[PDB]
């Protein structure tokens, strides 16, 4: 699992699908899980449009 | 509403995966999780009624419990922030 | 029989470097006065639990034998002084640690080396070993007089509930039945009762095993009595206000009754019975006490959203009250994998067998047994 530098979308793949970075980090920290964008407070307060896997520090 | 769910040691990153499975592939409305590092054992939970976290953990291996009264989001803040 | 270094100075079972020549008190750092008692290893280790149950054993000497033994509640500073460690790792041998075995604790297989003292595992007193407790838990054996102290005296102020005019006429009642215990009892409950109807400073409480509240208005909204709010609010009572319960200024501070620091027996008193190895009961609700210990710590010195914190200081609370006492009243007893329950301290303290609610009072009152008119064989002289 690497977690992209910039989005912050922890992908298994060699890009973040969400925006497309070549640039994952395997040291991450803090697992945020989103399944609504729009109803989620979790969402709101870190910045993300996208449903899915995100990291806090990288 | 934040909804604090027990979760056995390491499981934390799996379980609050695991939960993800049976949310909209079930019809169970929970609106997102939170499972921090510096966290040991617990899982955030972010769903609108009690019986919506209850049907969710339900069924879900090395997902222990689920807490007596519900998380203010203010106290959450912290572990998203950093 | 075994020879026991104790201090004339504290009462205090002193230590006796073999590897260094040196006999002192670590409690209250004596050098000179400590004699060496002729004992029974059965009372040694009699001494040994009531200690790890947080009771202080004050040995009163007379001659080179001791004369008397005073009850009291154990103080942190005491508890701390005491140690020989900071026990830290919720790990049995693997094979020895800097958790729950010899870590400077005591020798007890072919590995003699000890704390300073290094004497072979064949006689080495082992020596009390101290968990930091990430939050105050209440002693369980104290629960019902904590909340007996709790209804009798105020919040913020922490005075007895009794006006000053009922406090001379009391003190001076108390004093005249001193002596005899059972009266002292009946006008304890009196004091009790009557300010436990009263709600004016000069809400209510509720609860056990060792849960405490205050029923409070907005609508019944029951705020929960948490171990420091009850521990801070003990820590008020003036020492002038102690006889007017149960308790002494000096021998047993309310306070003392919310456990800070929890003394970790002697490696001697969890001997294994070794064939994988029957590793002893204390030995292992103290692996479980240090394990939520340090997971506790852990969220605290994390992110704090309370309903967590709570849910582990009710569960670190839960391995005290059972290491303490397996079989209490409203506590689901701790069982190992196989179903059979524990058998802890007052397991062990009660069959020298003894009555545990006796023990308390004791230690409540400062009581003082005395050794010497119809003379007990079965502890040595
Ligand atoms: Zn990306
Ligand atoms: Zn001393
Ligand atoms: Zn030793
Ligand atoms: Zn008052």
């Amino acid at each position: 699992e690497k977690a992209c530098r910039h989005c912050h979308y922890i992908t298994s793949e060699d890009r973040c699908p969400v925006c497309g970075s070549r640039d994952l980090s395997e040291e991450w920290f803090d697992l945020v899980i989103i399944v609504d964008v729009e109803n989620s407070e979790i969402a709101k307060k870190i910045g993300a449009k996208v449903p899915g896997k995100y990291a806090i520090r990288v | 509403k934040i909804f604090a769910v027990r979760v056995t040691h390491g499981q934390e990153e799996t379980t609050a995966k695991l939960i993800y499975s049976k949310v909209r592939t079930y019809n169970l409305p929970i609106y997102a999780i939170l499972a921090p590092s510096r966290v040991k054992g617990y899982i955030f939970v972010e769903a609108p009624n009690k019986g919506v976290v209850d049907e969710a953990i339900r069924g879900i291996r090395h997902a222990r419990g689920v807490l007596p009264g519900e998380v203010p989001f203010k106290e959450i803040e912290h572990f998203l922030e950093e | 029989k075994t020879e026991v270094w104790v201090c004339e100075n504290c009462g205090h079972i002193a230590l006796e470097d073999k590897r260094r020549r040196r006999v002192y008190c670590p409690v209250c750092g004596e050098e000179e006065r400590i004699s060496k008692v002729e004992m029974s290893y059965a009372f040694k280790l009699l001494l040994d639990e009531l200690k790890a149950m947080v009771i202080r054993p004050k040995l009163n000497l007379s001659e080179k034998v001791i004369g008397s033994i005073e009850f009291g509640i154990l103080s942190p500073q005491e508890i701390r002084k005491m140690s020989a460690v900071e026990v830290t790792v919720p790990d049995t041998y693997d094979p020895i640690e800097g958790g729950v075995m010899d870590k400077r604790m005591g020798v007890i297989d072919p590995g003699l080396r000890c704390e300073t003292c290094g004497g072979r595992a064949g006689e080495c007193p082992g020596h009390f070993g101290h968990i930091e407790l990430a939050r105050p838990v209440i002693h369980v054996g104290f629960a019902k007089t904590i909340y007996r102290i709790l209804e009798s005296t105020c919040r913020e102020c922490g005075r007895i509930k009794l006006t000053d005019e009922e406090i001379e006429e009391y003190m001076k009642k108390i004093e005249l039945a001193r002596n005899r215990r059972s009266e002292f009892n009946e006008i304890i409950k009196e004091i009790h009762k009557k300010a436990k109807e009263r709600m004016v400073c000069p809400p209510i409480k509720f609860e056990k095993p060792t849960i405490y509240w205050e029923i409070r208005k907005d609508n019944e909204y029951r705020h929960r009595l948490m171990p420091t709010e009850v521990r801070d609010w003990l820590e008020k009572i003036p020492d002038k206000d102690l006889p007017l319960l149960g308790l002494d200024p000096e021998k047993s501070r309310p306070e003392w009754m919310v456990l800070t620091v929890l003394p970790v027996p002697p490696v001697t008193a969890r001997p294994s019975i070794t064939l994988i190895r029957a590793e002893d009961d204390l030995t292992h609700k103290l692996v479980d006490i240090i394990r939520i210990n340090n997971r506790l710590k852990q969220n605290i010195e994390a992110g704090a959203p309370q309903l967590i914190i709570e849910d582990l200081w009710d569960l670190l609370q839960y391995h005290v009250t059972t290491y303490i006492n397996n079989e209490a009243p409203g506590v689901p007893p701790a069982k190992h994998k196989s179903g059979r329950p524990l058998k802890t301290l007052a397991q062990r303290l009660k069959g020298f067998e003894i009555t545990v609610q006796h023990l308390f009072e004791a230690a409540e009152k400062g009581e003082v047994d005395n050794l010497n008119g119809v003379i007990e064989n079965v502890l040595i002289g």
